[PDB]
């Protein structure tokens, strides 16, 4: 069968390069290609190569910048893009051409699990935390804003409270950093009663924040 | 090269349904397209490869054929774990493209949403910077528009929206939409309002505050 | 006729890959791959994750007893295999017969 | 060669095809280059791989460790222990040695086989509208253009539609 | 030293997926088979013939 | 296919042959149908029976118990012991794997070469009084009746005696 | 025969020729008598000679002692001491009775492919200035003397300069 | 690669005969040719086996007398002449077809 396992998630700023790995389980010869999806744009085809018919044939747009390799004795692939610009921010997939037919030239078959990059002169920047006080039903949440680099994982009294929570995907901004917006409704009677406090968790800053949004009182 | 053209462009049904993508090639590619279908957050996985040969694993539902120029990727009865994205990609020539994008919603009643609205905290103006918050919970369809009323001047560019995927209980959407001021623009005014135009309200909804209130 | 003519060839290269055949040997090959492993990075490594056990001025029997010549792990300690350099002498320092000495050593090896 | 097409009728490869292992060499009005052929590259390249991909994937093993230690009074056990040793590096070394030859002989004729059936399928595509020339080459008897190239790389060569143009140039060359 | 590894010798560890191996008969782990073979090359390419003459 | 017969040139099976391997479809006047040349079908049957037998046949084996019983203070040579039955099934499983993989690569190639030699058998019988027309098919500028169907069949067909009614034939349908 | 040549399209073979495995029977008006061809029999050798060679030097050993010794109380290990000599008994009995046979296969099959070749070689070199009759012979239409025979045994016959000489004979013999 | 070690100097009277072993190192089917040098002389290739096609070639001069033999198991060839004349006072090679190619027939390779 064999598994792929690509290597971490990594951010740099443009102008650097980077190299992905793609580890297999055990020990194969099938080929490799590697596909890029940018934030809310369809799969591309980078490009590959044919371990038995040496060479390494790319796309049009990223031949020159991108090199893909792979060594036989360790069954990795390696893919590396130079002169990184803003434009390639986005998630690195491996795959290997294979089916129960065998190598199947062509098709990817066999998947990795993806790797985030992400390319921005921003640096390393921690989250910040607003409440947002409540005003049937009622509404109240945090506001985890400008960040750098994604994920924040936000919760609701340690876990306690998951029905009714939506935590918002990030947001670019023009200032190079992430922001973030989770809110959860609640009955209107517990606003008193239980006590509401998201925990904002951003291992990358190494920062966790827990705030205690307290309802608004006029 | 070769121009892979998915249609539609998004479609949805409400599970059990029959289901059918139709994929176009500008070029002739023989009988060399794949179909794969991707997930949010997990990897990609093939599904029909040479526009039949059901991949090991993949459950009879899905059946594809065509050659030549025109393909088609067709599910008999659409299930809870089958709603994703689905594109068809070419390996006759390099470079070897994909589809644009083909995404699966499950159908659901048109719901009115339920807008709320935030001002920033006393503890965000503290920062010289304000932040006003307006919430869409678990409305559909996913179309709707929110605008933003500055002392009933709208704004513009000062505001980006984030939209959550659909939950999977009540299968609806939730939108967030900060428009973002400094702290001397956003005591520049007093009233501040969100008008929502969606098609679950018969008329635009409109919740608004007043600052130092 | 006006010439129009097509032709049907095989792929060739400046590859000095040879390789043996049962039929003739040294045959030169546009690409080929190696079946054999023959580098080591030279370095005793973590099987399973696990740092193996060393022992240097001490075998097995050293160690194991508390020659003065020899360390011995207070805290709670694992590993996947046992180093014992071919130097080590400082075991059983007094002299006499350790039995089962092979027996213990492979039972003590993770 | 087995099948007498590599280093057979057809005496060198070709350095200026690049983009696959078998393929074409055309010439008309409109130039000449070098092309391989998509469909019998790809599923050569894919019975390579699987044949690679065979010998070492068959080869599953778990976790050993290989080292014994005996004392000077088991020299019998310790000897047997080596036979083990020993038995194993002979038997493994004749088969890997012997695995190799074979197959490095059966992978050559594999490639001398597609080069044959390629020629032979542009050969029944043709007919008697070209004449072999040796070299794994034919003369067209009727004009060529690249649409017409190409039909022959696709595999969609209208016969009949040049049947009579090519037969009317087939009786004069010939006196 | 401290890096990870599925096959150990006394001469060094290897980190490969090749079913043969000629460093030391005397291996720990996930290991591949030991042979007394100086060159196992495999041909996936066809008889080199660029030879003008 | 190694000689391009199976899925060659021939694109496809018969299952209206059920008799045999390789063999026939006529068409005549006198009707159609499906004939199996009985030749050539036991010929590659006694090869394919001839190589299950020598995969079988060839392992004799003896009276033989694996169980061994070892105590606590005995691990070495139990360890030994584990040694020598792992390092027995790694070899036979990679042998009996691989055997497998080219025994069935060599018995597909068999029936392709079969097929092959049928149809150039054929090809040398009727020489020019038929055409060649692909899918391994030949018509025939005279006419055939059932008895001359199976003279191709037995392999007695006389070439001189409809020389000169097909090369009439020949010379009138090209024009 | 895999490529039909040997017991194929040429029934038997020749007892005539003793200087080589492959050859030829030539027939003109200076005689008539049997020849080696000496490039394909030497190549033919060499692959042989490589065969038995690799069979034989790829097996090399060592010194060692088979015989161990064991007392009346020493069973399980006399048991493991057996246990090892019998697998490794079955082991190469199996491998060297299958590599014989493969091996004897492919060995026939060799010969097969050379025959077939050199036939198609000395085809090529003529094209329609013989006649194919089966048996593997030819039929010139132009008369050949002892310098035009082992012309063609050298691989330099001259197509051209006859060209003129079998056509007009090619189309009077057919009346 | 395989040594090929040579039977040692003889010296004999006319109308003898006698032989000459060539035993291979390890083990071998390449052919076998031998070759002579007269004291002040070139060259001469006497005759030679193929020990896969069989039979033994000689030369026109060495046929009736000369006699060249090898044998499987032990690798190890012979070369017998009969008849022996003042003439064939010389020294006497052995080799064996083998080059970085293979069998390589015709050239005389490893010497003894
Ligand atoms: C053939 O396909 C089946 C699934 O249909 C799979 O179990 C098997 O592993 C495949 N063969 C190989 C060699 O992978
Ligand atoms: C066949 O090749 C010709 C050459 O341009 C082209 O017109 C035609 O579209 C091709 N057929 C395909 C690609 O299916
Ligand atoms: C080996 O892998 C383990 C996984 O549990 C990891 O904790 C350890 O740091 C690794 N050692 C290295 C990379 O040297
Ligand atoms: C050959 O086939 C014909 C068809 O009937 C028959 O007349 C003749 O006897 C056959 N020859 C045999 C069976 O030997
Ligand atoms: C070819 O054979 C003829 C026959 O005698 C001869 O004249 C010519 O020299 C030969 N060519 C060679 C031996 O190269
Ligand atoms: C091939 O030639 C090299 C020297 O160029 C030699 O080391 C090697 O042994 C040869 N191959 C064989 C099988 O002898």
């Amino acid at each position: 069968e064999v598994q792929l396992v690509q290597s971490g998630a990594e951010v740099k700023k443009p102008g650097s390069s980077v190299r992905v790995s793609c580890k297999a389980s055990g020990g194969t010869f099938s080929a490799i290609s590697w596909v890029r999806q940018a934030p809310g744009q369809g799969l591309e085809w980078m490009g590959g190569i044919i371990p038995v018919f040496g060479t390494a044939n790319y796309a049009q747009k990223f031949q020159g910048r991108v090199t893909i390799t792979a060594d036989d004795s360790t069954s990795t692939a390696y893919m590396e893009v130079s002169s990184l610009r803003s434009d390639d921010t986005a998630v690195y997939y491996c795959a290997r051409e294979e089916t129960w037919k065998g190598a199947t030239i062509g098709v990817m078959g066999i998947w990795g699990q993806g790797t985030m990059v992400t390319v921005s002169s921003a640096s390393t920047k921690g989250p910040s935390v607003f409440p947002l006080a409540p005003s049937g039903t009622a509404a109240l949440g945090c506001l985890v804003k400008d960040y750098f680099p994604e994920p924040v994982t936000v919760s609701w009294n340690s876990g306690a409270l998951t029905s009714g929570v939506h935590t918002f995907p990030a947001v670019l901004q023009s200032s190079g950093l992430y922001s973030l917006s989770s809110v959860v409704t609640v009955p209107s009677s517990s606003l008193g009663t239980q006590t509401y406090i998201c925990n904002v968790n951003h291992k990358p800053s190494n920062t966790k924040v827990d705030k205690r949004v307290e309802p608004k009182s006029c | 090269d070769i121009q892979m053209t998915q249609s539609p462009s998004s479609l949805s049904a409400s599970v059990g349904d029959r289901v059918t993508i139709t994929c176009r090639a500008s070029q002739s590619i023989s009988s060399y397209l794949n179909w794969y279908q991707h997930k949010p957050g997990k990897a990609p996985k093939l599904l029909i490869f040479t526009a039949s040969n059901l991949q090991s694993g993949v459950p009879s539902r899905f059946s594809g054929g065509g050659s030549g120029t025109d393909f088609t990727l067709t599910i008999s009865s659409l299930q809870p774990e089958d709603f994703a994205t689905y594109y068809c990609q070419q390996s006759y020539t390099s470079p070897r493209t994909f589809g644009q994008g083909t995404k699966v919603e499950i159908k659901r009643t048109v719901a009115a949403p339920s807008v709320f609205i935030f001002p920033p905290s006393d503890e965000q103006l503290k920062s010289g910077t304000a932040s006003v918050v307006c919430l869409l919970n678990n409305f559909y369809p996913r179309e709707a528009k929110v605008q933003w009323k500055v002392d009933n001047a709208l704004q513009s560019g000062n505001s980006q929206e984030s939209v959550t995927e659909q939950d999977s209980k009540d299968s609806t959407y939730s939108l967030s939409s900060t428009l973002t001021l400094s702290k001397a623009d956003y005591e520049k005014h007093k009233v501040y309002a969100c008008e929502v135009t969606h098609q679950g309200l018969s008329s635009p909804v409109t919740k608004s505050f007043n600052r130092g209130e | 006729d006006p010439g129009d003519t097509l032709c049907i060839g095989y792929h060739a290269n400046n590859s000095t890959d040879t390789v043996d055949t049962v039929l003739e040997k040294n045959v030169t090959v546009t690409h080929s791959v190696n079946l054999l492993e023959d580098k080591h990075n030279g370095k005793l490594c973590k099987l399973r994750g696990v740092a193996p056990l060393h022992l240097g001025k001490c075998n097995i029997a050293g160690w194991i007893l508390g020659n003065p010549e020899c360390e011995s792990l207070s805290t709670a300690s694992s590993w996947s295999y046992i180093v014992e350099t071919p130097s080590s002498d400082n075991g059983t320092c007094y002299p006499g017969d350790f039995i089962d000495y092979e027996e213990l050593r492979e039972q003590l090896s993770s | 060669g087995l099948f007498g097409a590599i280093a057979g009728f057809i005496e060198g490869g070709w350095t200026g095809m690049v983009d696959g292992w078998y393929g074409y060499h055309h010439q008309n009005e409109q130039g000449s280059g070098y092309a391989a052929d998509l469909k019998s590259t790809q599923n050569a390249i894919d019975g390579i791989t699987n044949k690679v991909n065979s010998v070492i994937e068959k080869m599953n093993t778990q976790f050993t460790a290989v080292g014994k230690e005996f004392n000077h009074l088991e020299k019998r056990i310790e000897n047997l222990n080596k036979k083990v040793d020993d038995g194993f590096l002979d038997i493994w070394t004749y088969n890997a040695e012997l695995l190799v030859l074979l197959e490095n002989e059966r992978t050559l004729d594999y490639h001398d086989s597609n080069v044959k059936n390629l020629y032979e399928k542009v050969r029944s595509q043709l007919k008697n509208n070209a004449k072999e020339i040796g070299n794994g080459c034919f003369e067209f008897y009727h004009k060529c253009d690249n649409t017409c190239m190409e039909s022959v790389k696709n595999g969609t060569y209208d016969y009949p539609k040049y049947s009579e143009e090519a037969k009317l140039n087939r009786e004069e060359i010939d006196s | 030293h401290d890096c990870n590894t599925t096959c150990q010798t006394p001469k060094g560890a290897i980190n490969t997926s090749l079913p043969f191996q000629n460093i030391h008969p005397i291996t720990i782990g996930k290991c591949p088979k030991y042979v007394k073979s100086t060159k196992l090359r495999l041909a996936t390419g066809l008889r080199n013939i660029p030879s003008i003459a």
